[PDB]
């Protein structure tokens, strides 16, 4: 995360480590959604040109965690996954859209107060939330600029008017993606990162006061630049997706 | 049913430091 | 730089 805060403990508790077992590293951020299910980009399993694809056998999620590096004795839970849920029209090839994938954890989690699952919107909220010059929250143990930090950091971004996002880039955006960030106009700053990959866009719903997942963060050009935003995969755009495979299996 | 509901802030009735400032965002 | 997590784990 670029520019934002140390996160207070508690404060992300639905907040997921995934982690390489050998090297043992951080693979990307992640979210708990419920007891055995972790939300995070596609990109962080699979991404074919930087040689990416990993297996279930290759990762553990570590929930609860405040620290990036240190192992939290009593407080962290570490899982196995059963299996990797791609989106089965996820662009690599083009521009990550639908970057979004599921992780069954081996076994159930048990929730404490630093582990928690978030919500997931439903499209009134999404209908009511989803708007230009509304903040949402982005976690991460990512860089801290375009180095590492010692405990989960925390940024709270504005979203951003589609044309902007599009008039702010090359790539092609779709309506599975938003942006997310201040302008250079707006004085204030702040954005995710590399590693900061597949963690939570969250929301508080002034309606009912829990917490939303809005967004996956997917991808930007550098990490906090003037002028660029960052890049979500929106949740609600692909939540029929995430209740099939959660259905089935 | 009790997702998003945060054991140490919400659970408490205790706000986060800076969880003002996206509410303040909701016009 | 990243701390031993159990073997157990692994
Ligand atoms: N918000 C940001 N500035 C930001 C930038 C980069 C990332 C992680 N995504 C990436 O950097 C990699 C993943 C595969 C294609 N990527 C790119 O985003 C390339 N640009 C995540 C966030
Ligand atoms: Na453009
Ligand atoms: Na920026």
């Amino acid at each position: 995360i670029v520019e934002g805060s140390d996160a207070e403990i508690g404060m992300s508790p639905w907040q997921v480590m995934l982690f390489r077992k050998s090297p043992q590293e951080l693979l990307c951020g992640a979210s708990l959604i419920s007891d055995r299910w972790v939300l995070t980009a596609a990109h962080c399993l699979l991404y074919p040109p930087w040689d990416k694809n990993f297996t279930e056998n290759d990762l553990l999620v570590r929930i609860g965690k405040h620290s990036r590096t240190r192992y939290e004795r009593n407080i962290e839970k570490i899982s196995m996954l059963e299996k990797i849920y791609i989106h089965p029209r996820y662009n690599w090839r083009e521009n990550l859209d639908r970057d979004i994938a599921l992780m069954k954890l081996k076994k159930p989690v048990a929730f404490s107060d630093y582990i928690h699952p978030v919500c997931l919107p439903d499209r009134e909220t999404a209908a009511s939330l989803l708007q230009a010059g509304y903040k949402g929250r982005v976690t991460g143990w990512g860089n801290l600029k375009e180095g590492q930090p010692s405990v989960l950091q925390v940024v709270n971004l504005p979203i951003v008017e589609r044309p902007v996002c599009k008039d702010s880039t090359r790539i092609r955006i779709t309506d599975n993606m938003f942006c997310a960030g201040y302008k250079p106009d707006e004085g204030k700053r702040g954005d995710a990162c590399e590693g900061d990959s597949g963690g939570p866009f969250v929301m508080k719903s002034p309606f009912n006061n829990r917490w939303y997942q809005m967004g996956i963060v997917s991808w930007g050009e550098g990490c906090d630049r003037d002028g660029k935003y960052g890049f979500y995969t929106h949740v609600f755009r692909l939540k029929k997706w995430i209740q099939k495979v959660i259905d089935q299996f | 049913a009790d997702c998003g509901l945060r054991p140490l802030f919400e659970k408490k009735s205790l706000e986060d430091k800076t969880e003002r400032e996206l509410l303040e965002s909701y016009i | 730089d990243f701390e031993e997590i159990p073997e157990e784990y692994l």
